[PDB]
């Protein structure tokens, strides 16, 4: 057992010069009679099982077959933290129920919902989407049963869903809600729901051999690629490899590197099937990961944390675990959120090692030493409510009537410095009155399927007297910002030079790409010529269509049309008006140029010496053109990899645009 | 000296005011709301766990 410790490069490599029958084998099917009796007795139930027991797929099917839906009058809501896990598992259940997708089994995520009103029986949703359902219906009267799945992940939207549903259970006696999670300590969930009974599904798992490095690795990515090959060449099929990578940017760099080596190996090495899994994965790619691999082929799955708990790939025999999770961390004193990658806790690494033990005895490979596991790793994960901005959450709770906000029962309370900074952010955005009541702007911000800061940009373009009449340009740029990592094939500067010769900032470039694509009658041939992914732009047009319908219900489109007649915009004046709208929407994300470098303006934030990320076009202009750096820069994303980086950078040429748009911040700062 | 704001535990307001930001400051707003309620690292590129130009990673030999 002590032989587990291994060395990388173990020795380089040479190159010549019935679907119904499978449902009964799941472990939840043998406990089906006992579990449905327990749901009838108890209003709330915690169901624990090993990952892959069948609880996400079979439990909604068991409720419909029993009769909880009541002939299709009452819908069943199933709550997912992951967006990919909502869409892909709903496709599986539609195959098992034999219905076509979106008619009797549908999904609802924020920009696409495949649901029909009368026919849909069970619906799979993102955890954020069921929160938005409270604004329309406070009692959730259309749902007979709600299932909060993956509750051990402890996301932000799950925590408020547990808090909001706690209030409604005395009001509704016929609503049954099921908490389903991995085999984690559910005593904390059971205490919250007044001594709730817990059901445990025993899982059949095989022992996994867990391997550690002798020394820590300089590059885990190179160590993970080498570990794939020493499994691929020296082991016997069938065995599939599951690799846990942090983000979609590292997955695609690993995939093209791993494809490059297999081209050099050629005929001698066996065929490798590389399937990526990440957050904004397209729908056609999600079918590829669940396909059974052909004979004489090895599947190598490159995945984020979605494959850890949310979904299982059948046939995994090898797991490679570097041990990092990319996450969003919010600090209340500084007041900003960062994208940073951290070593994950001991409980999550043990959850990743269990994936090799499903179909048989497997091997788990860890790129970190055993000494960097006993002492260097935390024991449990910190919940998301401990590090989140909470500005969108408090605005949603004030809309629902949660006035007290500190006696509102939660499993983990938010801290007072986080809750204070969340209230100050809504007051800056104008969503909250000085008397404290929610204003007409704040009720408007809850209507949009976006963050309240993006809803402020769309409000400013239609209404504000210096900015009035650029709503059509702002609906384009906000829609491009949701799909920014998937826009470009190859390097961004080559596609940027083709669409427009000189662009100042990223927001104006994203406007120019969508306009020239629209002028070409939405041609697929335009995107290949200018090196933009065509499948991404179809999603961007879907986002713009959904935001345009929400702007009509608010009334911003009618106020836009009256404004465009009066002003008579000139193309020099348009980019100035677009800049001022994003200043009012994102006033905290302004960076001042200093002697050492770019630096955060906020006096609570202080001086961070942030640098411009190399993918942004603002970095491309400074390296190639002789233009001096701009004094003020607005960013959409902040990222920490060895120094702080800003993405989606906007250029603010004028100092007085800060003071004119948001004087409540920048009167003191300037 | 320290003002208290109690929320309306239950007609439109278009803009906030150009003067309510002066009557109630931004930093004073969050403190005043809580009194009414009651209350009053760096990780370089692909670096491994526990460790401390591109040279293209080909672990393949002729
Ligand atoms: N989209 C899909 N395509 C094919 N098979 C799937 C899909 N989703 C789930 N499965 C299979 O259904 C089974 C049930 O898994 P699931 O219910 O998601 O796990 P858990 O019990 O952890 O929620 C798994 O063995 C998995 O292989
Ligand atoms: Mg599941």
């Amino acid at each position: 057992r002590v032989k587990r410790t291994y060395e990388v490069t173990r020795d380089k490599y040479d190159y010549v010069f019935t679907i119904q029958e499978a449902r009964k084998l799941l472990p939840v099917h043998q406990y089906k009679d006992e579990l449905l009796q327990e749901i009838k007795k108890n209003q709330v139930l915690i169901i624990m099982g090993e990952t892959g027991s069948g609880k996400t797929t079979q439990l909604p099917q068991y409720l419909v077959e029993d009769g909880f839906t009541d002939q299709g009058k009452l819908q069943i809501a199933i709550t997912q933290p992951r967006r990919v896990a909502a869409t892909s598992v709903a496709a599986r259940v539609a195959d098992e129920m034999n219905v076509v997708l979106g008619k009797e089994v549908g999904y609802q995520i924020r920009f696409e919902d495949k649901t029909t009103p009368n026919k849909t029986v069970l619906k799979y949703m993102t955890d954020g989407m069921l929160l938005r359902e409270f604004l329309t219906d406070s009692k959730l009267s259309k749902y007979s049963c709600i299932m909060i799945d993956e509750a051990h992940e402890r996301t932000l939207a799950t925590d408020i869903l547990i808090g909001l549903l706690k209030d409604i259970l005395p009001q509704r006696p016929t609503l049954k809600l099921l908490i389903s999670s991995a085999t984690m300590n559910a005593k904390k969930f059971s205490e919250f729901f007044d001594n709730c009974p817990i059901f445990n599904v025993p899982g059949r798992r095989y022992p996994v051999d867990i391997h550690y490095t002798l020394q820590p690795e300089a590059n885990y990515i190179h160590a993970a690629i080498t570990t794939i090959f020493q499994i691929h060449t020296t082991q016997s099929l069938p065995g599939d490899i599951l690799v846990f990578l942090t983000g979609q940017e590292e997955i695609e760099r690993t995939k093209t590197k791993l494809e490059e080596i297999m081209s050099k190996l050629g005929s001698r090495t066996k065929q490798m099937i590389i399937t990526p899994i990440y957050a904004n994965l397209p729908q056609e790619q999600q079918l590829k990961i669940f396909q059974p691999t052909p004979e004489n082929c090895r599947k190598v799955v490159l995945a984020t944390n979605i494959a850890e708990t949310s979904l299982t790939i059948d046939g995994i025999r090898y797991v490679i675990d570097p041990g990092f999770v990319k996450e969003n961390s919010y600090v209340p004193s500084t007041g900003m959120t960062q994208l940073l990658t951290v070593p994950c806790s001991r409980a999550s690494v043990d959850q990743r090692a269990g994936r090799a033990g499903r179909v048989g005895p497997g091997k788990c490979f860890r790129i970190f030493t055993k000494w960097s596991y006993l002492h260097e790793l935390e024991l449990m994960p910190k919940p998301e409510i401990t590090r989140t901005n909470l500005s969108n959450t408090v605005l949603l709770l004030l809309s629902l009537g949660v006035t007290d906000l500190i006696k509102f029962p939660l499993m983990d309370k938010p801290s007072i410095p986080t809750l204070r900074k969340s209230l100050e952010n809504l007051y800056i955005l104008g969503a909250l009155n000085s008397k404290g009541t929610i204003t007409r702007l704040g009720k408007m911000m809850c209507e949009f399927p976006c963050e309240p800061e993006f809803a402020k940009v769309l409000y400013t373009a239609a209404t504000h007297e210096q900015c009035q009449g650029v709503l059509e340009e702002c609906l384009t740029i906000v829609s491009m910002l949701h799909e920014t990592p998937s826009l470009f094939i190859g390097q961004k500067r080559d596609a940027a030079a083709s669409v427009l010769s000189e662009v100042e900032s990223d927001h104006i470039l994203y406007l120019e790409i969508f306009n020239q694509w629209r002028n070409s009658k939405f041609s697929r041939s335009w995107c290949q010529d200018h090196k933009i992914q065509f499948k991404t732009m179809l999603r961007v047009r879907n986002i713009r269509n959904q935001l345009f319908r929400c702007s009509e219900k608010v009334g911003l489109v009618e106020k836009n049309d009256q404004a465009r007649m009066k002003i008579g915009n000139i193309a020099g004046y348009i980019n100035a008006r677009i800049t001022r709208c994003f200043i009012s929407g994102f006033p905290m994300n302004i960076v001042q140029l200093g002697p050492t470098g770019y630096q955060t303006m906020g006096r609570s934030s202080g001086g961070l010496n942030v640098s411009v990320h190399p993918t942004s076009i603002l970095f491309v202009n400074h390296k190639e053109k002789a233009q001096r750096p701009s004094k003020y820069v607005l960013y959409q994303q902040l990222m920490l990899t060895s120094k702080e980086f800003i993405r989606d950078c906007l250029v603010i040429p004028k100092e007085e645009w800060l003071i004119d748009m948001v004087p409540q911040i920048f009167k003191d700062l300037i | 000296k320290k003002l208290v704001i109690k929320l309306s535990e239950n007609p439109l307001v278009e803009y906030v005011t150009e003067k309510e930001y002066n009557e109630v400051p931004v930093e004073e707003f969050g403190d005043a709301l809580l009194r009414g309620m009651g209350w009053e690292q760096i990780h370089p590129d692909g670096l491994g766990i526990g460790a401390k130009e591109e040279a293209s990673f080909m672990p393949v030999v002729k």
